[PDB]
């Protein structure tokens, strides 16, 4: 997902009101221990309550009180003595809600030389009226951007603030020789509503983990649940088309050959709208199948017969020639029309929709639906993986996932003649299990 | 001998089924798990076993044998066997004959196509031999017994002409090979004549193809009580579930959806359960065919009253919707 | 020859047997199902069914004993009836299983304790001898059979005319070697001397289609 | 009544499911039309008096 970059460097002095929103993803890259804290609330002000949690040097302070708050808060260490100088977070307090501070120790606070050193990891989250404060620990050395990786991070705090955090505010260190800056970075990402599929070792310890909609790979994984998957066709969760429009007959317009949720006088539903040659007498309002479903609608407006098709629904499933030999898979839309399911991907219009997903102009329509990601060769091999009315697919060399149409055996031939026969002259033999 | 060896293979959506695009019927199925995982993982076992059993049956030999031009093999007249290249069918006269006489949900129609959904979740998936695969294999099978015998199966195919292999198969069954030679024109008669009283039997009449049909018409009822279903109201306000919302506050609102659910999600476990032990009949026929395909077809068999009754000499598969059909020749005494 | 190709053929096995999978594929399917049979039944423990929680204990605690008895019986039936499908779906299994062990049971008395004429029962090939072997929850049958090899053509004819009389063969044909006629068999090219030994005297010449004239010793 | 209705839907004919045991087979059926053989339909009870 796609993190936002911000800077302590020499004229950059990041520290806005950020949006927290759901919670979010705090990292940041020290060598001089710029970050020190975050200022979490709503209005910023001392009209209500918000809560300051800052390593001041000597210890950690946790604070939820009515806090005059500065629209420039910081830290600052004079670079010629490197020593921690001020403290200007908040000028005065009071209505305190809550109060922590950590064991005391001693802080590194003094410009360094070379490159980044420490990576912190802070994950904050609201929920109960609890700050959750996640924390983790990764060595680097680097002079840019956040590094790719997977570390756990572990729970150090759970703070009964009572406050309403929808915005937050980090607090830098201002270096200065009248201030300044120094070498750090600070990342912010959001946190989403989501399904991981954690893997525990014997000791306890999340050593891996998978994003369940990131794409049709990792959605088959959290299926089976398994990080390796053998060769095969697998079934997985059913598609859906979501309706875009809204014909009604107030009155608006009538939409066609759209997948539109309707509501014409008694009659409410989604679906699709297209005209028809029914013919209706003159007293029939609307009409049903040989089922008890509503399947066609008398216009009430202008006495056009029209039909109502269901939006679209099916299966879902992932071919694949196995997490051994690669990562590539293809999908079957099941029972579907590929014009339906191109366009609804394009608009963004499925449920489920996966994250690092394309079409890959590989289309192909079979009986047994939409077949998308696989080549069409026209030849004909050993069927490898049934998908249905004659066709299989393959991993071959062209290695892609090819579709092609099965071969039935060896085309051989035997000569008829009245007068010969053929009579073997050797023998073998052979053990079957 | 008519033998059916696969089923119709469905599937069912039960978003589509039980609440029917209901948003407030899609929160309440939550609670009662994954129970749509598991109708899905039960009802996809059962149409990839319809699969296992139509290769088991058909796809016995190797090698695609390919028909010969000359049809009349010594006096015995094939024509009505093997598939005729004159007319566009790729079936053979009997087959044409087969597939006239065993002749809602969710389908695709047409070839390589018009693919139409209903309103509630049911569907019907193609199988994976299409008719023309089943027809070549069969085709393969007669063309490979009238010039190899034995051997076609048991091994590689030997090149022996027709009359030597009858009268191979007259001398197992205990009569001597001379009855053969000496009597060659009755015997090319009587088997000339013996099919085309079967190619009448199916023009004229009917019931002769009634195990085929009855695998088709039950799969039609259990859809159509599943179908009907829908319509019941359980002791609820009303099986509609708009009505329900309409009429009613969001607290008798969710009681009278979840009374809803709970009736329409054990009709639909009984419906897997049902079909689960008709698959368990539709095995048991279809690996009594693979047995007289390879013992009968590819062979000869000693064992009375299997393979027709009187002393078995050949024998010819057919296809047919959903099954085999076995034309089996056997000797007389009188 | 005959052990030679005996011996290698089991060396064959056992070799398929360390390096590859998926022989075994079926003897694990058993397994496989009864795993996920038991994991659903588990899995209907956390869910719900509509009630207040998944846990009596949360039940009785949060709830009044009049509506305790509504919540806790309506997980009853939740529980009750995903048992009764366990049991439901164990007995049509079952009776898969019988269907196999008793096919398994006609393989290893028509099979290992005989010889069978069945052709595509016990393997492919002319069936000489079997042997049965363990495995988990299930048996190996490994299947000797004899596969004929090395075709020639030859010229063939139904009778010999030498007489006047019509003979035909009492086992076998006639085949034309290139340069004088045999008798041989069908299944191994062993040409003998066609004498009136093995040769059926029956109706006279110009009767049967394709009569050779030759000599009968 | 059981009622069928033609491709234009129109009422071509009509079936009394009350009128006598051949009728109640017809609308228990759903056919117009019924092969020979014997057919299971609808329970009696005896009222009492
Ligand atoms: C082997 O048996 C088949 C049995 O079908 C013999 O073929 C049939 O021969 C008759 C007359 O020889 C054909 O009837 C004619 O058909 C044409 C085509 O429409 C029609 O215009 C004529 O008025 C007449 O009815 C019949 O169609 C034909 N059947 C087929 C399938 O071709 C065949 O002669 C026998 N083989 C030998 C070598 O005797
Ligand atoms: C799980 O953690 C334990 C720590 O208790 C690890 O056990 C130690 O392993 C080392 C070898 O690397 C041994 O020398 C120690 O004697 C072990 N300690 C104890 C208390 O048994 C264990 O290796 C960890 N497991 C994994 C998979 O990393
Ligand atoms: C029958 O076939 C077998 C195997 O195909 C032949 O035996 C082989 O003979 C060669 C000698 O040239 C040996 O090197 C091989 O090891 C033998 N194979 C086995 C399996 O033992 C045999 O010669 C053939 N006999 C005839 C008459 O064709
Ligand atoms: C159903 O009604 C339609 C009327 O629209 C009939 O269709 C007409 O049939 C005549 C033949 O009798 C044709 O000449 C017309 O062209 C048709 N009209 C249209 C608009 O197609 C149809 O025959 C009726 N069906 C039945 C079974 O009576
Ligand atoms: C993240 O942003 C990049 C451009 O900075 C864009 O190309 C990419 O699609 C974005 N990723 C997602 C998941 O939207
Ligand atoms: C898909 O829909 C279009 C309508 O725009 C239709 O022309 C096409 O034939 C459909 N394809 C199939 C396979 O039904
Ligand atoms: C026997 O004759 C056929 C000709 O129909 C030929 O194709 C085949 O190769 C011959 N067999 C041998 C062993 O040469
Ligand atoms: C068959 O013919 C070959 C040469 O044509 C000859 O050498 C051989 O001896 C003959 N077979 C017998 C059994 O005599
Ligand atoms: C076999 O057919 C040939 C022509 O291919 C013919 O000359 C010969 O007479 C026939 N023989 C028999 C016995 O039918
Ligand atoms: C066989 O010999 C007889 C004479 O004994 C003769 O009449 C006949 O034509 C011969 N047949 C052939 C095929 O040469």
């Amino acid at each position: 997902s796609n993190v936002t970059g911000f800077h302590t460097i020499n004229h950059t002095f990041g520290n806005p009101v950020i949006p927290f929103k759901d919670g979010i993803y705090f990292a940041a890259t020290e060598k001089s221990n710029v970050v020190r804290g975050w200022v979490f609330g709503s209005t910023m002000n001392n009209k209500s309550q918000s809560v300051i949690i800052i390593n001041n040097s000597t210890n950690v302070v946790i604070r939820a009180c009515n806090f005059e708050l500065c629209d420039n808060p910081f830290f600052a260490v004079s670079k010629p003595m490197g020593t921690q100088t001020h403290t200007m977070i908040f000028d005065n307090a009071f209505n305190c809600t809550f109060e922590y501070i950590s064991d005391a120790f001693s802080l590194d606070v003094s410009e360094k030389s070379g490159n980044f050193k420490h990576l912190r990891e802070f994950v904050f989250k609201n929920k109960d009226g609890f700050l959750y404060v996640y924390k983790g620990y990764q060595p680097i050395d680097v002079v840019r951007d956040l590094p790719s990786g997977f570390n756990t991070l572990k729970p150090i705090f759970k703070l009964p603030l009572g406050i309403n955090i929808t915005n937050f505010r980090a607090i830098l260190t201002a270096f200065s020789p009248i201030w300044g800056t120094s070498a750090a970075a600070y990342f912010v990402g959001y946190l989403k509503p989501t399904t991981f599929m954690l893997k525990y070792d014997e000791n306890g310890t999340i050593t891996d983990a998978v994003d369940c909609s990131q794409n049709p790979l990792a959605e088959l994984k959290c299926s089976v649940k398994s990080f390796e998957i053998d060769k095969g066709i697998y079934q997985t969760s059913n598609f859906r088309v979501v309706p875009s429009g809204d014909v009604v007959r107030l009155s608006t317009d009538l939409i066609k050959n759209q997948c539109v949720n309707f509501n014409f006088n008694g009659l409410t539903g989604t679906g699709v709208l297209t005209p028809s040659s029914k013919r209706f007498q003159p007293f029939q309002q609307f009409g049903r199948d040989v089922s008890d479903f509503t399947d066609s609608v008398r216009d009430p407006k202008t006495s056009e017969i029209l039909d109502i098709s269901p939006c679209a629904f099916g299966g879902v499933s992932v071919i694949t020639p196995g997490t051994n030999a690669s990562s590539e898979v293809a999908v079957l839309y099941q029972d579907v029309n590929c014009t339906d399911v191109s366009t609804a991907i394009h608009a963004d219009q499925l449920t489920p929709a996966w994250r690092i997903y394309s079409t890959g102009n590989n289309v192909f329509q079979t009986q047994a639906g939409c077949l998308i990601g696989a080549e069409h060769v026209d030849t004909s091999y050993e069927c490898d993986i049934p998908i249905g009315a004659g066709i299989c697919a393959s991993y071959h060399t062209v290695k892609s996932i090819v579709a092609y149409t099965m071969s039935l055996g060896a085309d051989s031939s035997i000569a008829y003649s009245n007068n010969t026969i053929a009579i073997p002259t050797n023998f073998s033999i052979s053990i079957t299990t | 001998e008519v033998m059916p060896v696969s089923m119709a293979k469905t599937s069912v959506d039960c978003n589509m089924y039980i609440c029917g695009d209901s948003t407030e019927c899609a929160n309440l199925l939550l609670q009662y798990g994954s129970f749509c995982t598991q109708l899905n993982r039960a009802l996809s076992g059962i149409a990839a076993e319809q699969d296992r059993n139509t290769r088991e049956v058909f796809a016995q030999v190797k090698q695609m044998y390919k028909t010969p031009t000359l049809k009349y093999f010594g006096g015995f007249n094939f024509s009505q066997i093997l598939p005729d290249p004159l007319k566009p069918t790729k079936r053979s006269f009997i087959e044409d004959l087969l597939f006239n006489k065993v002749t809602q949900y969710g389908e695709c129609l047409g070839d390589i196509l018009i693919c139409a959904q209903k309103f509630n979740g049911l569907t019907v998936l193609p199988p994976l031999l299409t008719d023309d695969m089943i027809a070549a294999y069969t085709a393969a099978l007669v063309s490979g017994t009238a010039t190899a015998g034995w051997t076609f199966g048991a091994g590689a195919a030997l090149q022996i002409p027709f009359a030597m292999q009858m009268a191979y198969r007259f001398n197992g069954i205990g009569v001597t090979q001379n009855v053969l030679y000496e009597n060659q024109k009755q015997i090319a008669n009587q088997f000339n004549k013996a099919i085309s009283q079967i190619q009448e039997s199916l023009t004229t009449t009917s019931t002769a193809l009634g195990k085929l049909q009855d695998v088709v018409n039950q799969n039609a009822q259990a859809l159509n009580t599943l179908v009907k279903q829908l319509s019941s109201n359980f002791g609820a306000i009303s099986s509609v579930l708009n009505d329900i919302l309409s009429r009613l506050d969001p607290p008798e609102a969710e009681v009278q959806i979840d009374r809803l659910i709970t009736g329409r999600l054990q009709s639909l476990q009984t419906y897997v359960t049902q079909q689960l032990i008709r698959a368990a009949e539709i095995r048991a026929s279809a690996n009594l065919a693979a047995t007289k395909m390879s013992e009968c077809v590819l062979g000869q068999s000693k064992r009375v009253d299997f393979c027709g009754k009187g002393y078995h000499l050949m024998s010819f598969p057919q296809a047919a919707p959903h099954g085999v059909v076995f034309l089996h020749v056997t000797y007389v005494p009188s | 020859q005959i052990a030679n190709q005996f011996n290698k053929a089991i060396s064959q096995i056992q070799e398929s047997l360390t390096t590859t999978s998926t022989a075994l594929g079926k003897l694990q399917d058993v397994v496989n199902q009864n795993a996920q049979a038991l994991n659903t039944l588990v899995k209907q423990l956390s869910s719900n069914f509509g009630a207040i929680s998944s846990v009596l204990n949360d039940i009785l605690s949060r709830l009044d004993p009049p509506e305790a008895e509504v919540q806790i019986d309506r997980l009853i039936t939740g529980r009750l009836q995903s048992l009764q499908t366990y049991v439901t779906q164990q007995l049509i299994r079952a009776a898969e299983i019988r269907a196999s062990a008793n096919l398994a049971a006609t393989k290893m008395s028509e099979c290992v304790l005989g010889q069978s004429k069945r052709v595509d029962f016990c393997g492919k090939g002319y069936h000489l001898m079997s042997f049965p072997q363990a495995a988990p929850h299930g048996v190996v049958f490994l299947h000797v059979t004899y596969v004929p090899s090395q075709e020639r053509n030859f010229t063939t004819a139904p009778a010999i005319c030498h007489e006047g009389k019509a003979y035909f063969p009492r086992e076998g044909v006639f085949v034309f070697n290139g340069t004088s006629w045999f008798i041989t068999q069908r299944n191994f090219f062993s040409p003998q001397i066609i004498t009136t030994d093995n040769t059926f005297v029956s109706g006279n010449c110009d009767v049967v289609i394709g009569i050779i004239n030759n000599t009968v010793y």
